């Protein structure tokens, strides 16, 4: 099940689970340049792509 | 890297607009700020267009603006956006400074004494615009200015036969009411980022009057998207005036040639020197009169020192806030006034509420603080 | 759990925000083809039979 | 934000007259007897008109074909022979000369040896083509639409 | 020189000219809209912008 | 200005040729007469 | 960038006079002539040639054009 | 505390001028770009009292022009001055932009590619301009550059046709050329303050080549004196042109007006235009002459990578000084025969040294640079 693996398999798996999906973030301080959410949920989209 | 925090250029604009902290609870009072900016560069592109086509003679300055309301491809909707775009900077202008009047914000001693300098110079740049078409208007509000600026006690008649070119009324005359008025928006410009530059020190101000440090968020994308949304619906508004009204803030007697001959049946500014037109009619003098039109601007300045109240804005007291609308009920008196003939019941009650305006500031708001702070044992 | 119609364009096109940009320019067309269908035709519907195109077919008679 | 804020702004300077009906809607006179080109100030540069002769066809028919670089003939361009429309500007530096001035009936440029004919012709160098001809359409009897 | 040669600088190129071609054809269709180019304005009839 | 409001540019001439107006200075003449060109202006109606 | 933090330095010690306690003119023209006559003749040769190639083209450009005409 | 390192406009200025640590041992061909600073400034102000008066018309544009110069009070001193310090403005950019190419300060990339933008800039902002007078080389320049501009393949004819109005030569016409004319002085402002930010990011080149931080010195007051001193003697030279010799480096034919009909004897640009025109007469097309002339400033954009020698400057390479002044003996050559007729001498002479141009900083200059490389063992 390892061999099968190549680099298409996984650009699209990847693609699958991560590229414009919401995420869930903790933290525990000090933390007060942890990012706003909408700041982490728009790094979840690419630019040239 | 991140290169929006280590390019030379970019690392400004990232510090100015994007990662700046603000407050959370900020209204849409704090609206008209960039509100003022959008209105300075409209007057801006609109004037340099009307500046290729204008004549400052005064033979011919009534006529080379009647051409491109009628010739000009674009030069009708042109010329009545920069008209009425002239009232939108005038009333997003009143908005501004009783919001920071109300709130408290004159505790940013820099950021208040630039803002009084920024009042007097637009102030001044609507008045030379006004004189540049040469109606009935323009002429008889150029002279009743220059008459009242030669009661300057030592230097005042020499003042006066500078500003025509040296004659009465010539040609000449308007290339120096026209070469002012060219140069003195790109000073508001320079004088307006001076003044967000001194507010980059300490942030905003919020309506609680408390210091929200421990309440920080981003201004991109929270306010990025809230004053878009105030700006088209400005825009919205500005064109209803320009295509379903664009004589209405108007005077028709502007539409006259000036004759030194014949008679306008009334003397009336634009609405937005109304109220200093009624100060000047109550003083029975003309040192003392062009001495209470000055002082009714720069009593913005003492704000800082009058301030006796324990806390920052209003929104806590409540005896105050009684007299912040006595104060624009007051504003608006001074409005109708300026534009009525000087007949007996228009003659007190213009005269009672010049003493009102400067009574309130000065006596009764400093007063009313300090009772509050008894009632509230400090 | 049938939802409604929301996600016709959240998987293709508008997610790999190249459309998302794109639209201003790609998504240019065919609204002055059809708002023409409004403005135009309610302002010559409100003045019937006041407008120079209206009156013109007499004197327009060689 | 696009398609009404760039779109519409060129008229003002731009294609669009200011004066609209002006010189090419004009209804063109005997502005000049026969046998000149007086300037006029439209379209920019004088567009000559001139009344032409009985005897101007056999100047422009008897040169034949061969070093005359520029084939543009005069039964060509203007519909009329006895009609002919001129710009004021040469093919490659821009000028013309003073009017009646040439050795076998055209217009002498005291440049450095160029000499331009009647209909827009060039026997010369260093002029790269033949003369601009103006736009046109002769659609009524005597009023004349150039343009 | 051979600092920017290998197999994998026109690999990234040749995930990028789909990335490219949209660079370019956009920028194409987008110098029609500025300038009013008449020439390919009816290029497809459709858009009869000018009145 | 009255082309496609009111009228059309035939019933425009010929009403800018019923007034000839004055024109001016040429050699061999004075400043001459001639009919409305269309792009006059409405004649006036006192000297000065 | 700024002064206390440029580079490093070990060993190097410097002695200066106050502008005040100076002359303004102690040597001029005893030593500024013949220390522009060094300065001088090091930059002569890589400097003047090609100057003398547009002097001899110039020569006979405008030799040839005067001589095409009248024989 | 130092007020100057607190205030927050005041420390703007210090790290800018006063604190800013200097090379020690910089020439005088560093004062050049303090000089083109100065001609900037002065070209607007005089320029922003000619346009008063100025009308673009091309029945009065003449007129308008000789009226100046007669009637007005100053009119004379301030046209010739406009006039002649654009040629001051010209002079001390080619100094400038010869000083950076011989001691190798390319390298500062980002600040060398804004250079080559605001040299675009100018050029065409002094083309507008001569427009304006509509005299003889006013009117044989315009159509010579815009005949040039119609071998453009598919936008050629439609670029030609919109800068005059729509059509050739009305009243409309030099209302565009006017109005770039004014708009682009304000936009070379706006590129030369972010050509001096990227600048600071580095601090300054020197004339041996060699890195000097052991070596700074602060800019006040060693740079301030230096500069006050250089800029004065600029004005001492610009002033005995302007009241000495004012049509030196004019042409008489701009005295005449514009008339197609009439015949000027030669078309002569102005002095620092007439490298570009020989190499435009030399190529006998008219798509392969815009193209070299273009290809003759983007060259200076390929020095960055042309460079092939270990070390940085010219002072100690002595090959590569033989052929700097190759190169500037071969512009004097270009600007000698783009004011002569177009005979047989003159013909052969001006396309054997429109390939000398390419051909030094194309091939001989990074193949003597590996030579010198070798004779070192690197
Ligand atoms: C209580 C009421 C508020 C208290 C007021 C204090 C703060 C407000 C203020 O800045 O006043 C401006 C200033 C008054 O302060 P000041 O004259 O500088 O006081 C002298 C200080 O001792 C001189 O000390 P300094 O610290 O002011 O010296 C540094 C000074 C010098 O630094 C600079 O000015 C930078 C150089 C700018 C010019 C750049 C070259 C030219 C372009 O910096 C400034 O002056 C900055 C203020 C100028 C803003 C506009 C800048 C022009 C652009 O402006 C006015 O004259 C009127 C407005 C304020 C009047 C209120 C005072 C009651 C009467
Ligand atoms: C008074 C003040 C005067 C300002 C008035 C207007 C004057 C015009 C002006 O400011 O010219 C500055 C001009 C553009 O002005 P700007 O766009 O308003 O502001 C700069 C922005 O940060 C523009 O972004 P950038 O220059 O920092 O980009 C860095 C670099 C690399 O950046 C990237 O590859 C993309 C990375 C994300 C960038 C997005 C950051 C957030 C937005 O650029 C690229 O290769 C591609 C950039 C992305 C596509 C460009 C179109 C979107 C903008 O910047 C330069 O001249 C850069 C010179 C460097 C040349 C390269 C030579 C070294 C090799
Ligand atoms: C000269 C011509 C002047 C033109 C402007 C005339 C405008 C008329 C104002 C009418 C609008 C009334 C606003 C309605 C809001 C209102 O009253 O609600 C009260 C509401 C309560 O809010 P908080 O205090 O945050 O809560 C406190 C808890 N009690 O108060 C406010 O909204 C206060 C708003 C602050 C004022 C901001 C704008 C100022 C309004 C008028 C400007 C007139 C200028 C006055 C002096 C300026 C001189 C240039
Ligand atoms: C100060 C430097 C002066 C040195 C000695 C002075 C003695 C008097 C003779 C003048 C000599 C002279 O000018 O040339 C020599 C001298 C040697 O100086 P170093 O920097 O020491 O080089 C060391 C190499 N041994 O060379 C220089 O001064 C170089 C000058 C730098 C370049 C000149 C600046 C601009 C020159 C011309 C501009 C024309 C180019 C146009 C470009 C525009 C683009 C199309
Ligand atoms: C052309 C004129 C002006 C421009 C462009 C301008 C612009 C701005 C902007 C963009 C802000 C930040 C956003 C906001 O709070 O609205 C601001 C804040 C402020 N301005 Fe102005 N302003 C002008 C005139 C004035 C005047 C006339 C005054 C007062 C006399 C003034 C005093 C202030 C104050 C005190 C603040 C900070 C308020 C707070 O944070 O609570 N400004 N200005
Ligand atoms: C803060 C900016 C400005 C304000 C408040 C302002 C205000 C005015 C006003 C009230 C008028 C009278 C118009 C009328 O009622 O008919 C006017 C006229 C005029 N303005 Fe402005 N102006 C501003 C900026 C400018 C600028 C920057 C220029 C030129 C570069 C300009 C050029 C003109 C011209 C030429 C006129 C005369 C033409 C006309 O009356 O329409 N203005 N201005
Ligand atoms: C209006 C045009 C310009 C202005 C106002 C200007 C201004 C300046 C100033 C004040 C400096 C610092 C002092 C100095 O070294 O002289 C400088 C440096 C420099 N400039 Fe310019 N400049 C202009 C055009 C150009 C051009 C056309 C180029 C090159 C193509 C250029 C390239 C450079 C470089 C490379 C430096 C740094 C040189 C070094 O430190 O050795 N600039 N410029
Ligand atoms: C980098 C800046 C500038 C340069 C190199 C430049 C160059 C020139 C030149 C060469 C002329 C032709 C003058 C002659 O030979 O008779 C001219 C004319 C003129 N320029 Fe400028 N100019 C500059 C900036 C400006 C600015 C900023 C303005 C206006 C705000 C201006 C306004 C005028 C006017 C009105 C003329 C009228 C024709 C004349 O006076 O001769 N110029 N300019
Ligand atoms: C749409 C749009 C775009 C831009 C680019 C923009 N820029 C401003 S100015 C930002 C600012 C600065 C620079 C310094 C200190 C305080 C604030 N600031 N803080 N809160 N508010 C409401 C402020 O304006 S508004 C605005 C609106
Ligand atoms: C700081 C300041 C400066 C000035 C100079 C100023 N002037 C006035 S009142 C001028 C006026 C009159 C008396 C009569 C008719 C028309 C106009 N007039 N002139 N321009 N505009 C827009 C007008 O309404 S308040 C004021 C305040
Ligand atoms: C009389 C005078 C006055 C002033 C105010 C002035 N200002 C300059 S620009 C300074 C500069 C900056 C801002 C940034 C990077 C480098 C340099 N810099 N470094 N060396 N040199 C010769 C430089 O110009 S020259 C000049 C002359
Ligand atoms: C980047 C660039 C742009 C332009 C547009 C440009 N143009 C020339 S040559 C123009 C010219 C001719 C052919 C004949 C007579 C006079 C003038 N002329 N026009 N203005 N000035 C100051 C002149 O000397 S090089 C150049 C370089
Ligand atoms: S220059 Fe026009 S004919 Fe030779």
């Amino acid at each position: 099940r390892i061999a099968e693996v190549d680099a298409s398999v996984v650009r699209e798996v990847c693609s699958k689970y991560f590229y414009d999906q919401c995420p869930a973030v903790a933290g525990l301080g000090p933390i007060e340049q942890l990012p706003d959410y909408n700041r982490i949920r728009s790094g979840m989209f690419w630019l040239r792509f | 890297t991140n290169i929006r925090k280590s390019h030379p250029l970019m690392k400004i604009i990232n510090n100015a607009f994007i990662d700046l902290p603000a407050p959370s609870n900020i209204s849409s009072w704090w609206n008209f700020g960039s509100l003022l900016g959008i209105c300075l560069i409209l007057q801006i592109l609109t004037g340099l267009f009307l500046a290729m086509h204008y004549t400052s003679d005064t033979t011919t300055a009534f006529s080379s603006v009647t051409h491109i309301c009628r010739d000009v491809n674009y030069g009708w909707v042109i010329r009545y956006l920069h008209a009425n775009g002239a009232s939108m900077f005038f009333i997003c202008l009143f908005i501004h400074v009783g919001r920071g009047l109300y709130y408290g914000s004159y505790m940013f001693l820099e950021t208040w004494n630039i803002g009084v300098v920024l009042l007097f110079t637009v102030m001044a740049t609507a008045f030379m615009g006004y004189v540049l078409p040469w109606g009935q208007m323009s002429f008889w509000g150029a002279t009743v200015i220059t008459n009242l600026l030669s009661a300057i006690p030592y230097i005042g008649t020499d003042l006066v036969e500078w500003i025509w070119g040296g004659f009465s009324v010539d040609k000449a005359t308007l290339t120096r009411f026209f070469a002012f008025h060219f140069i003195l928006p790109f000073i508001i410009t320079a004088l307006a980022a001076v003044h967000l530059l001194f507010l980059h020190e300490t942030g905003s101000n919020n309506p609680t009057g408390i210091s929200s440090d421990m309440d920080k968020i981003p201004f991109h994308p929270y306010y990025t998207i809230k004053d878009i949304l105030g700006a088209l619906f400005m825009m919205l508004i500005l064109l209803i005036l320009v295509l379903f009204s664009p004589d209405l803030l108007g005077d028709p007697d502007n539409y006259t040639p000036a004759n030194p001959l014949n008679t306008p049946p009334h003397i009336k500014p634009e609405w937005y020197f109304l109220f200093a037109y009624a100060i000047l009619r109550s003083i029975p003098n003309k040192l003392g009169g062009v001495l209470a039109l000055v002082a009714s601007i720069l009593i913005l300045i003492l704000m800082p020192m009058l301030h006796t109240s324990k806390q920052r804005s209003m929104m806590f007291r409540p005896l105050s806030q009684c007299l912040f609308w006595m104060l624009v009920a007051d504003l608006i008196t001074l409005t109708w006034i300026g534009g009525q003939p000087v007949e007996h019941p228009f003659i007190i009650i213009g005269q009672l509420a010049s003493i009102l305006y400067f009574l309130i500031i000065l006596v009764l708001m400093p007063i009313t603080s300090i009772i509050e702070n008894n009632l509230l044992k400090w | 759990a049938a939802p409604t119609l929301t996600a016709r364009l959240y998987s293709l096109l508008f997610r790999r925000t190249s459309t998302f940009a794109l639209t201003i320019a790609v998504g240019a067309l065919f609204f002055e083809r059809a708002f023409d269908q409004g403005a135009d035709a309610i302002y010559e519907h409100i003045n019937q039979g006041k407008l120079w195109k209206h009156i013109k077919h007499k004197y327009e008679n060689k | 934000a696009a398609k009404n804020a760039v779109s519409q702004f060129v008229s003002s300077m731009s294609a669009s007259a200011d004066v609209l009906a002006m010189s090419k809607i004009e209804i063109k006179l005997s502005d000049i007897p026969e046998g000149k080109n007086m300037a006029f100030k439209w379209r920019g540069k004088p567009l000559f008109v001139r009344h032409r002769t009985k005897k101007e066809i056999d100047q422009e028919a008897a040169v034949e074909v061969s070093q005359l670089r520029d084939p543009q003939h005069d039964l060509e361009r203007v519909k009329k022979p006895e009609w002919v429309i001129l710009i004021g500007v040469c093919t490659h530096l821009g000028c013309v000369p003073i009017a009646n001035a040439g050795d076998f009936g055209g217009y002498y440029c005291p440049c450095h040896g160029s000499h331009y004919d009647a209909s827009g012709r060039i026997r010369k160098g260093p002029a790269p083509l033949n003369l601009e001809v103006p736009t046109y359409e002769f659609t009524s009897d005597d009023l004349v639409i150039v343009g | 020189l051979s600092r920017f040669l290998g197999p994998r600088y026109r690999e990234l190129a040749r995930n990028w000219i789909p990335t490219a071609s949209m660079w370019g054809a956009v920028g194409a269709v987008g110098l029609v809209w500025a300038t009013d180019w008449r020439l390919i304005l009816d290029w497809v009839p459709y858009i009869n912008g000018k009145f | 200005h009255l082309v496609g409001v009111c009228y059309t540019e035939e019933e425009a001439k010929a009403l800018a040729e019923e007034v000839e107006v004055q024109d001016g200075p040429n050699e061999d003449g004075e400043m001459f007469m001639r009919p409305g060109k269309l792009s006059d202006y409405f004649p006036k109606p006192y000297p000065n | 960038r700024e002064f206390g933090h440029l580079t490093r330095m070990r060993h190097v010690i410097t002695y200066s006079l106050s502008p005040f306690e100076q002359r303004a003119f102690p040597h001029y023209f005893t030593k500024g002539i013949p220390n522009v006559l060094r300065r001088t003749r090091a930059c002569i040769l890589r400097v003047a040639p090609p100057f003398v190639v547009f002097y001899l083209v110039y020569t006979w450009g405008t030799q040839e054009f005067e001589k095409s005409k009248r024989k």
